[PDB]
């Protein structure tokens, strides 16, 4: 019995070990991609629709935004993400810093620069992972959206007001503001699109544009990214 | 006659009221047999031709209902060629403000398809399997890594300037890369259903709306048992099988429903059976997300292929969990040839026909992706899938007017 | 100015290429970072469970899938596993993918019929002909020795596969545990089937997270 509590409090602490070192070796990973990174993207600025392209590739992306959006992600020539945890320990490995560029659309869409931070915050346990949190940062809405635009819109806890409330919210503009501390107010799955962006979009963007290129369009996806075995 | 979509749709729409529709489809696609083949069998197919179609009808801004179906078409070297049209869903909301027959709408939308030549499925057809040996200069295909893309792309534009192959779709290369039959355009036509009664199918959470109707079991199997039937009447020869099973129940009562029925034929059963009495395997296709193919699955997974039969197999898949009596849960079979001849080839005003499954499966998405706790998501729906066609493909969902009074 | 700006386009996609590649570099050499970490880790967190009971056999129980791989008759015999252990072959060579490792298990013996032994299979990957190809699991048969009642199935004991029993009783076989053995990923459906999606569910799952398995069984007890 007490040999056995032994071992358990033992296989207790193990898990707690491997937990450190997944930690040790993101942070070991994170360290050696950055050169690769700051390298790499100099090659992206090169070419054109890059940003474009693979954000049209990725296929849970379109997931969190209004379909008219993609006419704004297609001025995007730049994407940068800039990990936390290099600057310091005090940040958890999923924090990051993500810098938009667009370049614009004649009479509505301003071109301009926008950068937006996640960091992960916990309330009141030991034992809970956190999630991602942020801070609105300005952008300038296209004009096309002004009827939707949550700063323009008047009659805003009118019941019609209300509704374009919501569809402003669920556009890429209003991800800008979302910061997780207000769930059901804003927009929608704010961190899983954050996450996105972190874990698939700017690690794999190239992979996604490869997947552009295929000869056949009909292979598009086809990379990845029912039937039987009767007798033995 | 009609001869377009928009004539079946419309005969049946409320006179002068104003409807959109989605028609998208797959491109056809070269695919393993239906049903699992036999090798001790006389024959095999030398071919199977997948496309799905899925269908979504807006009012007002508004989606409100949606119909996906699967249209395989088999060809035997020698034994002729069927095809078999698989109704897999069809859906409700509840925010349609107007109203209308979502029963003659989906009877009306199997018509059309019924319509349609075989041999349109036939033209090009993608390959299960692509072979580029026929080809050099290399290609650019799924198997490519990103890097060995990254480089084929700039020798591509030292020699020429261009990343692109002008002869790709050129019509030798397209010999090469692409499959074509024909087979007679009257052919053995078969229709499977198979009814389980669920909250949602295709607008998840449209359960919470207020004003949508959902049907028990029961409700369902007539609602689809009575399409069927009119089907049988209208486009099909007389002597045509038409079966139905309900899991379960007693054959009195089920002999007892078919007897009701306006066709003269309808029998107990399914149109599975077999004069060879062969394996279940043998005899149960394998369809999407359906019912017959998990549990074929199952009797995989633990060496019972060989095991069960046909009389077997309905018994045992009753047993299975998805199945909780009581519910009724239903499969229905249509066999037969259509009264007239298939002649019909679908237009673009007919159809969308995106350029890859990836397009087709996003496009899908808007609609089923979304939630219709509240009638938000059915106007989202329709403002989605608009403006993403119109963006990525410059289209237009169709528009049309009721003429029925 | 067309020349120099198609040809920007090949410069970068160029570097594109060589990136992809420093990155897969990178990839292993973390990979490896993690594996010479959780080395020490395991070998402290195996020898606590010996001092355990019926560890693995529970675990393996309580695995979800692990089941469906094999034959229930082949239960009993699991149930006799008390020791299991992965090793990372990529350690100790730059010759081997990551993926490759060697597993270990210890069977108690059972009387009269089932003899307690010591096995170690190996796995490793491998690509053919095309360079652009993912690469699968293989493996070697390795000797085990079969429990008498598998005797009238045994592969070996059977006198003639082809004939009808025997083709029914030696593919019997091949779809036990003792059928995975001589599993090699070389003779699609002449083997055990899916022989090394199981091997992968061994280094990908049943061990490196053994424990929350057992206690999962804990609790559901």
């Amino acid at each position: 019995e007490n040999e056995h509590a032994k071992a358990f409090l033992g296989l207790a602490k193990c898990e707690e070990e491997v937990d450190a070192i997944e930690r040790e070796v993101e942070l070991y990973r994170l360290n050696k991609m950055k050169p690769v990174y700051e390298k790499r993207d100099a090659y992206i600025d090169e070419i054109a629709e890059f940003w474009k392209i693979v954000l049209s590739q990725h296929v849970s992306f379109a997931n969190y935004i209004r379909a008219s959006d993609f006419k704004y992600i297609d001025t995007i020539d730049k994407i940068k993400v800039e990990w936390l945890a290099l600057e310091s320990e005090m940040y958890d490995t999923r924090d990051f810093s993500i810098t938009f560029h667009f370049h614009g659309i004649e009479g509505d869409f301003k071109e301009q620069q926008v950068t937006k931070v996640f960091q992960i915050k916990k309330g009141k346990d030991d034992q809970e992972d956190g999630i991602l949190t942020s801070e609105p940062v300005p952008i300038e809405w296209p004009q096309s959206y002004d009827s939707i635009n949550p700063d323009l819109i008047k009659d805003k806890r009118s019941p019609e007001g209300k509704k374009k409330y919501r569809q402003g919210m669920k556009t890429i503009f209003g991800w800008f503001r979302w910061t997780g501390l207000k769930p059901g107010k804003e927009f929608p799955h704010g961190d899983s699109l954050a996450s996105l962006f972190s874990e698939e979009i700017y690690p794999f963007c190239v992979k996604y544009y490869a997947e552009a290129q295929r000869d056949l369009e009909d292979e598009e996806g086809e990379s990845g990214l029912e039937v039987d075995l009767p007798l033995s | 006659n009609s001869m377009s979509l928009n004539d079946f749709l419309s005969s049946v729409l409320p006179v002068s009221e104003q409807f959109e529709y989605l028609s998208l489809q797959s491109i056809p696609l070269e695919t393993h047999a239906v049903v699992t083949p036999n090798k001790d069998d006389k024959r095999v197919p030398k071919s199977t031709i997948k496309t799905q179609h899925f269908f979504s009808l807006f009012h007002q801004g508004k989606v409100f209902f949606s119909l996906e179906v699967y249209v395989y078409v088999t060809l035997w070297d020698e034994a002729d060629a069927e095809r078999l049209i698989f109704v897999s869903k069809a859906d409700t909301n509840g925010y349609c403000n107007t109203r209308v027959s979502v029963r003659d709408i989906t009877k009306i939308i199997l018509e059309f398809i019924l319509s349609i030549d075989p041999n349109y499925y036939l033209q090009k057809v993608k390959p299960a399997i692509r072979s580029y040996k026929k080809i050099s200069p290399e290609l650019i295909s799924a198997a490519s890594t990103p890097a060995r893309t990254l480089r084929i792309l700039a020798r591509r534009l030292k020699q020429s300037g261009s990343t692109v192959l002008k002869e790709i779709e050129s019509p030798r290369f397209q010999q090469d890369l692409y499959l074509s039959f024909t087979c007679p355009r009257e052919i053995l036509t078969k229709i499977c259903l198979f009814t389980r009664p669920a909250s949602q199918y295709l607008f998840p959470d449209s359960s919470k709306n207020s004003k949508k109707h959902i049907l028990n079991g029961e409700e369902l199997m007539k609602w689809w048992g009575f399409i069927l039937d009119r089907l049988l009447i209208e486009c099909f020869q007389n002597d045509t099988q038409a079966k139905l099973r309900i899991p379960g129940e007693d054959p009195a009562r089920v002999r007892s429903y078919l007897r009701g029925m306006k066709y003269p034929l309808w029998q107990v059963g399914d149109i599975f059976t077999s004069k060879e009495n062969s394996l279940a395997v043998y005899n149960i296709p394998l369809f999407p997300d359906d019912p017959k193919a998990r549990f074929i699955h199952q009797l995989a997974e633990e060496d019972r292929l060989l095991k069960v039969s046909l009389s077997s197999f309905w018994i045992e898949l009753q047993e299975r969990q998805e199945f909780k009596l009581s519910v009724t849960s239903s499969v229905m079979g249509i066999s037969g040839y259509s009264l007239a001849t298939p002649s019909l080839f679908p237009s673009s005003a007919d159809v969308i026909v995106p350029k890859s499954r990836k397009q087709f499966r996003a496009i899908k998405k808007y609609i089923t992706g979304e939630e219709y706790d509240t009638e938000e998501g059915a106007i989202e729906a329709f403002t989605n899938i608009r403006d993403f066609l119109l963006l990525r493909m410059a289209t237009n969902l169709q528009s049309l007017t009721g003429k029925r009074e």
